[PDB]
């Protein structure tokens, strides 16, 4: 249960990384008119 | 001219005069007591 | 004596067959469990 | 100028409340059915028919009072007002019930009315009938549920009761009597207002986020000429948005709105049937094989077997105030309940 | 079109297409007679209903005998 | 025509409900309908 | 044998959204 | 459990023929061009 | 645009209007007040007065049980509150 | 032989009869004072 | 060139089929568990106990029940509001037997839900549109947070939040109804006008538009091969409509602004699911529907029944036969 | 009975003050 | 009779599965 | 991207009566055995 | 159920025989 316990942390650590490093990324600058 | 008395001024009226007339005995009402 | 004139071909486009045929499953899915009962 | 043709030039003269022909079966029905509901809400108790008080003179408020069906000894008697059960007496015809059928009758000839309006209107502005036979939706309700349903019953007295909490009591009394969440036409019907109402929400909603600039203002609603053309909104980037965020979308402008026709309609249709069925007791009420396995297996519990539980002490615990005429003493040592409560 | 011996007997009964008699013609006797019927079903309706009561008439199974 | 200016007629008409409906409420709790 | 029909409609339908979706007679301008 | 054997016919059918007709008119539909 | 009748909010605002009905409309509400407040409204109707609706030792509703006497039944119920 | 009830269907068919006929009668005479200008 | 800003444009890529977007990372992981915890549990789940009293209701198809009534049944009230996730079970066993897949199935699906009105948001803004049909859709996503996570916090325990099967549901509204009236409920009753009046304006602009379709075809062909995808013309005569519909009713009870139309149409029913969601979501802390429960009596003070009296009746006997053996004590307090 | 008149009259004199008032432009 | 319940879904199937798939064959042929 | 091997199909209205003689007589033949 | 299946069958060989006979391609002399 405990391996269980570690991937899903790993896991849910990794999918939370790239939501906030992917908006951190220059959102407001992916949109097809200004990009600022 | 503007005429009065229409078809318009019956339909308003046929509702009108009884939504006043309702209106002041509900309110008489809230005065009853048992 | 000449050939019937009001023959006309009938069609059904792909998009009336995938909407057809969830209609149908899915009043299968609904019906199902009361015609086993 | 025959006088028929004169009255006809009249009865459509463009004016504020347009009249035509269904104007004179509508607008007395229409007006008459209103005028008897505001009038027994107002006045009018439902003391000899229910044991109730049913009006705001007797204290009720908005949401109590109610126009309450005719004692279950009249059977489904007209309860006409120069009727052998009323003779005449105004008086005694109010509180023998004679305004439900009233509002009944008056109603359903108004329903008649207002949808032969809209058949008459179409045909002089020259436009397709679609509304009229939208109409037809409500109608089959209506009929189904205040005059097929208490017609297969023992009378008037089973139908809904003109009222907010009557109704409230009538949906009870399904659930409790006939388990009518249990049964597929209303379950379509439930499919057919709740999807109609969603294509209502996301239509519009589609349509005011996919508009073109036509104009300089931060309200958007100036920048709309209804004589112009060109569309107002972009189908072609709706289609891309939809397609993309759940994999389908419209394309056809033409189907989507008929399809918002078709689905209200569709499910309000269906679920008058099933009334149509209850009007028999012909209800979805039981699933046989769970039945006897749960019989022969005390362990066998589904969500199923607990909602019945729920019917049985709806209708032990409703039945002897809601039914008054079958004068039911129901023992306190004979009603079900769970522990403690 | 092909031509049959029973099609040349009932021919004269499909020849007045379109065939109408001038203005309201018989329309006001049309209306009578409705009216009249509207009536009878009144009766035959309020009867069945028990709001229309007659000397002599059993609305019930017991009219068997 | 056009005395009576308008924001005057909604005014004193939309006071005029508010106290009907208030009476109406006020009822709610005094008299018939109130448990008491 | 009723819970393999109820599963076998079931799977029919997911197989239907996928044909639906990625099979779609694709919209194509004026 | 004791369900209406019957139930599986009456479930493949209203399946069966409805969605049969619908691919017929379809497939004719395609061939046309 | 427009069928010939006159628009609504000329009339609402117009003095003529509220000099006829600044009588009419009290009028009816107080019309309305009375048939209430003398009584009239439960006789015209039949609805039952607060002290009317059991007799004095009474716990039983007195339910029309019968379709071409009901008439008489509700008759025989008032008079025993006499 | 003429019963309460069939004197009342008397009564409800007059009745009828009066207000079906006073509101054509109506109906008629304000289209003709009133009618349209071609 | 770089991997991450090369990743970084297929996230964000408005040519995949299927947008993903930063909003999609995480719903996609998180709605397919739900959906693949969903769809084993329904099938195979054993029985659950779901009031904590070690009555076990089953819900699964292969243990006797069919598509109405199965269900995943909640966690059960030995729980309460405990996080109860597979690692803190000592055995897949003892976790079916507690509900845990009910815990499982609904965080995922609301973050995942959550996580779609982002997306709803991400891909306007990727396309130019406005931004706020993600509004819309927060009416009923806000109505699964009631039934799903705001009730069960109130109450104290997800055995009473809605169980995912159709019997389920309809169990979870009786037991509301019972407990809160909420059909006395003003916040109910203003979800059922969003919803009949949702369905109502749906069929009439449905029926108005296509009442008023301008001739563009003949009487063999469907009228819907008369509009092309993306042409610039109106398939419809607006004035046309507004014409009728003016007079069916009076000329300013109908609409002829087609942005005014489809925002009344878009505002109407979600403003009334959100008041629904919000009467479940503040039923939830116990402030019910309206109780005029003995509000009339006489001159002498002898109850005269209302309707309102009637509907108690019901309620009554929904009380008492709920649950029926996980009360000891004489109130239901929650 | 005379409950009905105390009623009434606020209707007949209403309706009285609104046909004097009217009277000239009900004419034209 | 106490013949095999599943033999009417076998023989129904047996029939209509290969018949339908014929049927389909052949309307799309006439209609090019 | 259009696949060139594609072909169109056919069955004629003859062969429509021979296949479905052969399903139905071969019916006839099994269903008793799936009785039995 | 077995007789209304085996009458069923044969009713439609009967069937397709009127078909097949009436309702043949006609051979074409060509
Ligand atoms: C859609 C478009 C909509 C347009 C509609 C517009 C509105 C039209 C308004 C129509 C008004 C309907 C009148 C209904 C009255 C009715 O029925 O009243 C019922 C009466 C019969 O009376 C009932 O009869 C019952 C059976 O009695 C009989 O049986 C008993 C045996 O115990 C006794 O022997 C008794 O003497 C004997 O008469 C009980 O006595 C009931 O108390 C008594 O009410 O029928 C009769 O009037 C007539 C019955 C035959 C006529 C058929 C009526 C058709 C309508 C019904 C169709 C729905 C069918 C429902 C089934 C589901
Ligand atoms: C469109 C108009 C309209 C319609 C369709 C109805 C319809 C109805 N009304 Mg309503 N009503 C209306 C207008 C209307 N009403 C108006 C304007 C009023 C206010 C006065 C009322 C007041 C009213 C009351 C108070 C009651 C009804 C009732 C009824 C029902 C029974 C009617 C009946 O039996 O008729 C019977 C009559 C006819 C069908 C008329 C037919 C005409 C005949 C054929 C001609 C007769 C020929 C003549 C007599 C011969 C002349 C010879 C001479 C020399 C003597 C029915 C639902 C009853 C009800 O709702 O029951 C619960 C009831 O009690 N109505
Ligand atoms: C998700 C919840 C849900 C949903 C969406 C529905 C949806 C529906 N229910 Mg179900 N219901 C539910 C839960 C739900 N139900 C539950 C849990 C129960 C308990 C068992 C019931 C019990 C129940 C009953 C008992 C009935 C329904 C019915 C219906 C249908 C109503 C159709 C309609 O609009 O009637 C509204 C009425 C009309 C359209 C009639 C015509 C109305 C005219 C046009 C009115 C005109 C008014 C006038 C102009 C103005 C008046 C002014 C005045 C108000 C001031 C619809 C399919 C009804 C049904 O199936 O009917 C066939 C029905 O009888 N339901
Ligand atoms: C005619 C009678 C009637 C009517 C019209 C209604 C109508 C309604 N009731 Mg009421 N109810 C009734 C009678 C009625 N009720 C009775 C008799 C009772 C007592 C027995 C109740 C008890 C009751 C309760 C207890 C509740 C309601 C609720 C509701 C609402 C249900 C719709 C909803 O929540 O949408 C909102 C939208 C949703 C819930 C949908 C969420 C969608 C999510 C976000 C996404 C789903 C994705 C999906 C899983 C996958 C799709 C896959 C794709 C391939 C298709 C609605 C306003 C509910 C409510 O107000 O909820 C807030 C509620 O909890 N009612
Ligand atoms: C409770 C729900 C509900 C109500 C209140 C309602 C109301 C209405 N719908 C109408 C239309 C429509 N409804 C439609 C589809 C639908 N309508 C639905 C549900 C409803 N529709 C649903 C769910 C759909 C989807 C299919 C269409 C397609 C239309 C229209 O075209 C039409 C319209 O113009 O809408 C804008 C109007 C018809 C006016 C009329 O007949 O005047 C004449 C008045 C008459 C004849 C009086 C009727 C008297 C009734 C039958 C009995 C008495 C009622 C009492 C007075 C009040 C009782 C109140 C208590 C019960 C609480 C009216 C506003
Ligand atoms: C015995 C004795 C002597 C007594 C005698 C008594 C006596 C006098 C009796 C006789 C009475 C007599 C004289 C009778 C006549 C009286 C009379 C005229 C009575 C009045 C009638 C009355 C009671 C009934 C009418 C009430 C009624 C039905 C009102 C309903 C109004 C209503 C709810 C309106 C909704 C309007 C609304 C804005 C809906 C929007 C819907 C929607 C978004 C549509 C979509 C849409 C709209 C568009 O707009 C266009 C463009 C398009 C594209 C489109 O999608
Ligand atoms: C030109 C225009 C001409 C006018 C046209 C008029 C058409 C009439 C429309 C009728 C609407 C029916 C509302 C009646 C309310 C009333 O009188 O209550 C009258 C009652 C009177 O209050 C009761 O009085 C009793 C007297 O013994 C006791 O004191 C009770 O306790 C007390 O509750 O008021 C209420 O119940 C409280 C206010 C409720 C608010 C009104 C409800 C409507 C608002 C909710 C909207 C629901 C949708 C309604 C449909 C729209
Ligand atoms: C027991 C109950 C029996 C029930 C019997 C009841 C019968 C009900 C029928 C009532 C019909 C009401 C029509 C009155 C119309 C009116 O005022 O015009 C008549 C005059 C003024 O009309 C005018 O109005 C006209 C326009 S319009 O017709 O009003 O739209 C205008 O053209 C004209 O110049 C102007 O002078
Ligand atoms: C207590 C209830 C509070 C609810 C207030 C919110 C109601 C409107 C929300 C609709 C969501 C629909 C999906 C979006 C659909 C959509 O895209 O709408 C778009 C539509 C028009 O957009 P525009 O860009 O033209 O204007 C909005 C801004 O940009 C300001 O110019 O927005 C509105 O018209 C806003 C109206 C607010 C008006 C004042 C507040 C609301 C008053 C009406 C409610 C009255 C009480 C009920
Ligand atoms: C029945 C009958 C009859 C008839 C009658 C009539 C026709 C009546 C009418 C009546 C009417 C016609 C009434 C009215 C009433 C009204 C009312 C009572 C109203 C109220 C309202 C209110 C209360 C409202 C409020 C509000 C709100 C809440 C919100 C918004 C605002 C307002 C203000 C709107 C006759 C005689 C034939 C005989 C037989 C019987
Ligand atoms: C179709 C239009 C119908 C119009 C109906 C209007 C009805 C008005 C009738 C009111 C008269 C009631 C008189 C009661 C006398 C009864 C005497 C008796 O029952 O023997
Ligand atoms: C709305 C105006 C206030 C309504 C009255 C609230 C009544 C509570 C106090 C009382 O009536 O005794
Ligand atoms: O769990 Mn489900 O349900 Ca809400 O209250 Mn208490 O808890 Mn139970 O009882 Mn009533
Ligand atoms: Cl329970
Ligand atoms: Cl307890
Ligand atoms: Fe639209």
């Amino acid at each position: 249960m405990e391996t269980l316990k570690i991937t899903v942390y790993i896991v849910v650590t990794f999918f939370v990384l790239l939501f906030v490093f992917g908006f951190l990324s220059g959102d407001p600058a992916r949109n097809p008119k200004r990009k600022d | 001219s503007y005429p009065i008395f229409t078809v318009r001024w019956v339909a308003v009226h046929t509702l009108a005069v009884p939504t006043i007339f309702f209106l002041g005995a509900i309110a008489a009402m809230q005065f009853i007591q048992r | 004596m000449e050939p019937n004139p009001n023959r006309q071909p009938v069609e059904l486009n792909r998009t009336s067959l995938y909407l057809g045929l969830l209609l149908i499953l899915v009043l299968a899915l609904l019906f199902s469990s009361y015609f086993f009962n | 100028r025959g006088w028929f043709d004169i009255l006809d030039d009249w009865l459509k003269r463009d004016r504020f409340v347009f009249v035509g022909w269904s104007g004179i079966l509508l607008f007395p029905c229409a007006y008459l059915a209103l005028g008897g509901w505001l009038t027994g809400t107002t006045f009018v108790t439902s003391w000899y028919t229910h044991g109730l008080a049913s009006s705001y003179l007797e204290g009720c408020n908005f949401l109590t009072v109610a126009v309450s069906t005719p004692a279950n000894s009249m059977g489904h008697s007209l309860l006409l007002l120069w009727g052998p059960e009323a003779q005449g007496d105004f008086t005694r015809w109010c509180q023998l019930g004679g305004l439900w059928t009233f509002i009944a009758l008056h109603g359903a000839f108004g329903l008649i009315g207002f949808m032969l309006r809209q058949f008459e209107i179409a045909r002089l502005v020259g436009v397709r009938p679609y509304n009229a036979i939208a109409f037809s939706a409500p109608i089959a309700v209506f009929v189904s549920v205040f005059l097929i349903y208490p017609l297969g019953q023992s009378s008037w007295f089973f139908a809904p009761s003109f009222g907010v909490a009557a109704i409230f009591r009538f949906l009870l009394f399904f659930q409790g009597f006939h388990n009518w969440t249990l049964n597929p036409f209303h379950m379509m019907g439930v499919a057919g207002v709740l999807g109609g109402a969603l294509l209502c929400a996301i239509h519009g909603a589609t349509v005011e986020n996919t508009l073109f600039q036509d104009g300089e203002g931060a309200s958007t609603f100036r920048a709309f000429n209804p004589t112009q053309a060109e569309e107002t909104y972009s189908m072609v980037t709706a289609n891309r948005f939809w397609s993309q965020i759940f994999g389908i979308a419209f394309s056809n402008k033409r189907w989507l709105h008929f399809f918002m026709l078709f689905v209200p309609v569709t499910g309000l249709w269906m679920s008058a049937i099933g009334v149509v069925g209850l009007a028999l007791n012909l209800r979805s009420y039981d699933f046989i094989s769970q039945e006897i396995r749960a019989a022969e297996d005390p362990e066998f519990e589904t969500f199923y077997t607990k909602n019945l539980l729920l019917n049985e002490g709806i209708r032990a615990w409703m039945a002897p105030q809601d039914q008054p005429h079958e004068n039911f003493v129901f023992p306190e040592e004979v009603l079900p309940r769970g522990n403690a409560l | 079109a092909r031509r049959t011996w029973l099609g040349d007997i009932l021919r004269p009964l499909n020849s007045e297409y379109g065939k109408v008699a001038p203005g309201w013609g018989t329309t006001p006797l049309m209306a009578v007679f409705m009216g009249l019927f509207l009536v009878f079903l009144l009766i035959i309706l309020e009867i069945y209903n028990s709001t229309l009561i007659l000397d002599g008439v059993n609305v019930s199974w017991k009219a068997l005998g | 025509g056009g005395r009576i200016p308008l924001w005057i007629v909604a005014t004193v008409a939309g006071m005029g409900v508010i106290v009907i409906v208030g009476l109406f409420f006020y009822g709610a709790y005094a008299g018939l309908g109130s448990s008491l | 044998m009723e819970t393999i029909t109820y599963v076998f409609i079931f799977a029919c339908i997911i197989a239907l959204f996928f044909f639906a979706i990625f099979f779609r007679e694709p919209p194509r301008i004026t | 459990m004791e369900v209406n054997q019957l139930g599986l016919i009456a479930t493949a059918l209203f399946v069966l023929v409805p969605s049969v007709f619908l691919i017929i008119l379809y497939v004719q539909t395609e061939s046309q061009q | 645009g427009t069928t010939g009748e006159r628009p609504f909010s000329d009339i609402i605002t117009s003095v003529r209007y509220w000099v006829i009905h600044s009588i009419t409309i009290p009028a009816l509400f107080i019309a309305g007040w009375l048939f209430v407040s003398t009584g009239l409204a439960y006789d015209v109707f039949g609805t039952p007065r607060p002290d009317s609706y059991y007799a004095q030792e009474q716990r039983s509703i007195p339910l029309v049980t019968d379709r071409f006497e009901a008439k008489q039944q509700v008759e025989t119920f008032l008079e025993q509150l006499k | 032989t003429i019963t309460p009830s069939l004197k009342g269907f008397f009564i409800g068919l007059l009745s009828g009869a009066v207000v079906l006929g006073l509101t054509f009668a109506v109906l008629i005479a304000i289209s003709q004072i009133d009618k349209v200008q071609r | 060139a770089n991997l991450w800003e090369r990743f970084c444009n297929w996230v964000t890529s408005t040519d995949n089929r299927l947008y993903v977007g930063w909003f999609g990372v995480i719903m996609i992981p998180t709605l397919l568990a739900a959906t693949i915890c969903f769809v084993i549990a329904f099938i195979a789940a054993p029985p659950v106990d779901i009031d904590g009293i070690r009555e076990p209701v089953s819900g699964s198809l292969l243990y006797g029940n069919n598509i109405i009534t199965g269900a995943v049944v909640p966690s059960s009230n030995a729980i309460g509001l405990h996080f109860y996730p597979i690692w803190e079970a000592a055995s897949l066993d003892e976790w079916l037997y507690n509900g845990g897949p009910y815990q499982l199935i609904i965080f995922h699906f609301l973050l995942g839900a959550s996580c779609y009105m982002g997306r709803q948001w991400e891909l306007s803004y990727r396309l130019g549109m406005r931004p706020w049909i993600c509004v819309a859709y927060s009416a009923p996503l806000a109505s699964a947070f009631a039934v799903f996570l705001i009730y069960p916090i109130g109450q104290g325990s997800f055995s009473d939040g809605m169980p995912l099967g159709i019997s389920g549901t309809f169990n979870f509204m009786i037991v509301f109804q019972a407990e809160h009236n909420i059909l006395m409920h003003p916040f109910h009753q203003l979800g059922v006008a969003g919803v009949f009046g949702g369905a109502l304006f749906c069929a009439m602009h449905g029926s108005l538009v296509t009442s008023s379709l301008i001739r563009e075809t003949t009487e063999t062909e469907s009228a819907n091969y008369g509009y092309k995808f993306g042409q610039e013309e109106e398939t419809y005569n607006i004035v046309a409509a507004h014409g009728y519909f003016g007079r069916l009713i009076f000329q300013y009870a109908s609409f002829n602004n087609s942005r005014s139309l489809h925002f009344f149409l878009a505002a109407w029913p979600v403003v009334g699911v959100w008041f629904t969601a919000l009467g479940i979501s503040t039923m939830a802390f116990n402030l019910n529907g309206f109780n005029f429960n003995h509000s009339v009596i006489d001159a002498k003070g002898n109850v005269i029944n209302t309707w309102a009296d009637i509907i108690n009746r019901a309620n009554l006997g929904m009380e008492v036969m709920h649950e029926r053996n996980a009360h000891n004590f004489p109130l239901d307090l929650a | 009975d005379w409950r009905v008149l105390v009623v009434l009259l606020p209707v007949l004199l209403a309706a009285g003050w609104a046909v004097r008032n009217i009277l000239p432009y009900a004419v034209k």
